[PDB]
RNA sequence: AGGCGGCCCCCUGGACGAAGACUGACGCUCAGGUGCGAAAGCGUGGGGAGCAAACAGGAUUAGAUACCCUGGUAGUCCACGCCGUAAACGAUGUCGACUUGGAGGUUGUGCCCUUGAGGCGUGGCUUCCGGAGCUAACGCGUUAAGUCGACCGCCUGGGGA
RNA sequence: CUGCAUGGCUGUCGUCAGCUCGUGUUGUGAAAUGUUGGGUUAAGUCCCGCAACGAGCGCAACCCUUAUCCUUUGUUGCCAG
RNA sequence: ACUAUGGUUUUUAUU
């Protein structure tokens, strides 16, 4: 119901005076596992506080989506601003596979097996976004409720 | 010469309303009600149109 | 609610062009609500509102509209519920982690009048000390006991109310509101045809929907 | 389209509107090709009030080959052609079409003897906000940068260019 | 020798009233917000009020002192009874 | 606004 995951955190590198600013910017992930999920970006002049704001803001940030028990249901396409992604099934022996943003929206999502490509922007907070409605474009096995029954 | 009022004077001094003592510039800002002078100082007008 | 599915009609000009799939037309010179659509648009409120008290669910009512800002709470004691009338100043249930906090400083305005010269003088502090307790202390008066959020949200004008329906938008919290042909049925869950302005339409129409909360009580 | 208003008469290609018919896929777009110049430029004359590149000087200044002033050729105008290019701008290719509202300009048209000191409907074009939708932002939005189908052209770093 | 290495000491705009933080809202984001508005003051001084609500630092206040009062003491002073 | 009118201060170790 609450499953939480960290992309990174860096140092900013805007200059002040003597050198560059004092801060910590942190990128995360939030999301059910089974059905849900957001991403959050968060500053501070502490590591950990970075990402209790990040881990916040994601979880302010969920979109609902469908998925078949960890595995995806049909090779999917996603698209966003700038930027694309495609992502299919594995077999076995494989499913890990992929790094930087789809590492952890997925692992939130209940994916434990995966094989994807981001195109376009290569900005994580861009590149998330399309594997967002790269999971929103995704078709559901769900029984809700006549369409396909049942 | 376009003005406002001409002919039988011949006068030390002119002056004519609404064109004198600035009244602004941009004074009917949060909010400025005049308490009823829009109610009726505006209404022709509608030279503005509008756009 | 009251007088069951039957429709009435109210106004006679100015409706909102979003209503066209509610409006049936003109009767006694009002505007009209399609009958076929007011029978269970009431039905199917009133039944999940039963079901949300039965789970003890919290219904917190709205009055921030001048005409409810009482019967909010005197038409509405009827059942255990909760009530607010006055603005929320941000984030009333959205910020709850922050907000919290202006119970314990309606406290600590109270412990500011604790000193020795606040008895035996008559004007110098009396009257300084009160500019946000008295505020305080009127508006938190029906929410501060009730500790967190609220599992659904009653509204007399889904317009006039709307800075708070973005915050049931924000927490998923289902919204009911009274609907006339000029009001716009978005961000609310549940729509139930009525009026707040014939005339002394709320002093019993409110009642009867704090009686679906009554029965929720049993 | 570029553009086109001092006025009157003659000639002349189309435009928009209200209501129908008969023909009967004849259509929509287009490499090359064909037709149209804003202003400046040219050829041959006419015309020459001013204005006016360049020119000769004043004055300002350290300078004045700028601004202001004194004088001024080509050009501007008319007739017939050459030149063919532009921030040629809604910077929106050409065509067909869908989908809420609001405050305005301009102009056809239906009906009522306007209760009376009126207007309500209904086409075309245009202005500024703006919904559903879009974009990086600013903007667009029934005159779409939105969503759909058809055709033709162009672009792949800057400095050199 | 070195205050472009460090603690301490210390200058001035100026004794000017100003500088910012936690959380919500907006923006993709650096950030914007609150501190802006409306009365009033020497003064973000004091109040009113908003998608902002709350908060620290400085401001003002203590103390030094002047016009008086309560009180005690007196030569080497002052010198009336 | 009738104040008619106008140019420099080295690239290079630093705020």
């Amino acid at each position: 119901e609450l499953q939480e995951k960290l992309i990174a955190v860096n140092r900013v590198s805007k200059t002040v005076k003597g050198g560059r600013i004092f801060s910590f910017t942190a990128l995360t992930v939030v999301g059910d596992g089974n059905g849900r999920v957001g991403f959050g970006y968060g500053k501070a002049r502490e590591v950990p506080a970075a990402i209790q704001k990040a881990m916040e803001k994601a979880r302010r940030n969920m979109i609902n989506v469908a998925l078949n028990n960890g595995t995806l249901q049909h090779p999917v396409k996603g698209v966003h601003t700038g930027s694309r992604v495609f992502m299919q099934p594995a077999s076995e022996g494989t499913g890990i596979i992929a790094g930087g943003a789809m590492r952890a929206v997925l692992e939130v999502a209940g994916v434990h097996n995966v094989l994807a490509k981001a195109y376009g922007s290569t900005n994580p907070i861009n590149v998330v976004r399309a594997t967002i409605d790269g999971l929103e474009n995704m078709n559901s096995p769900e029984m809700v409720a006549a369409k396909r029954g049942k | 010469i376009k003005v406002r009022e001409n002919e039988p004077f011949d006068v030390a001094l002119r002056r004519f309303k609404r064109s004198c003592e600035k009244a602004g510039v941009l004074a009917e800002v949060r909010r400025r009600e005049f308490y009823e002078k829009p109610t009726t100082e505006r209404k022709r007008a509608k030279a503005s149109a509008v756009k | 609610m009251l007088k069951a599915g039957v429709h009435f009609g109210h106004q006679t000009r100015y409706w909102n062009p979003k209503m066209k799939p509610f409006i049936f037309g003109a009767r006694n010179k009002v505007h009209i609500i399609n009958l076929e659509k007011t029978v269970p648009m009431f039905n199917e409120a009133l039944a999940e509102l039963n079901k949300i008290a039965s789970r003890k669910g919290k219904i917190l009512f709205v009055g921030t509209k001048r005409a409810a800002s009482e019967a909010v709470k005197d038409a509405a004691l009827s059942c255990d519920q909760f009530f607010v009338n006055h603005r929320w100043l941000g984030g009333m249930l959205t910020n709850w982690k922050t907000v919290r906090q202006s119970i314990k400083r309606l406290k600590d305005l109270e412990t500011q009048s604790q000193d020795g010269t606040f008895d035996k003088l008559t004007k110098k502090e009396a009257l300084m000390r009160t500019r946000e307790l008295e505020k305080l202390e009127n508006s938190l008066g029906g929410i501060k006991d009730m500790g967190g959020l609220p599992d659904a949200l009653f509204v007399i004008d889904a317009d006039h109310e709307h800075i708070a329906i973005k915050e049931a938008n924000n927490l998923g919290i289902p919204v009911f509101a009274i609907v006339d042909t000029n009001s716009d049925p978005d961000g609310v869950d549940f729509v139930i045809p009525g009026n707040d302005d014939a005339i002394r339409a709320v002093t019993l129409y409110l009642g009867a929907v704090a009686a679906t909360v009554r029965e929720g009580r049993s």
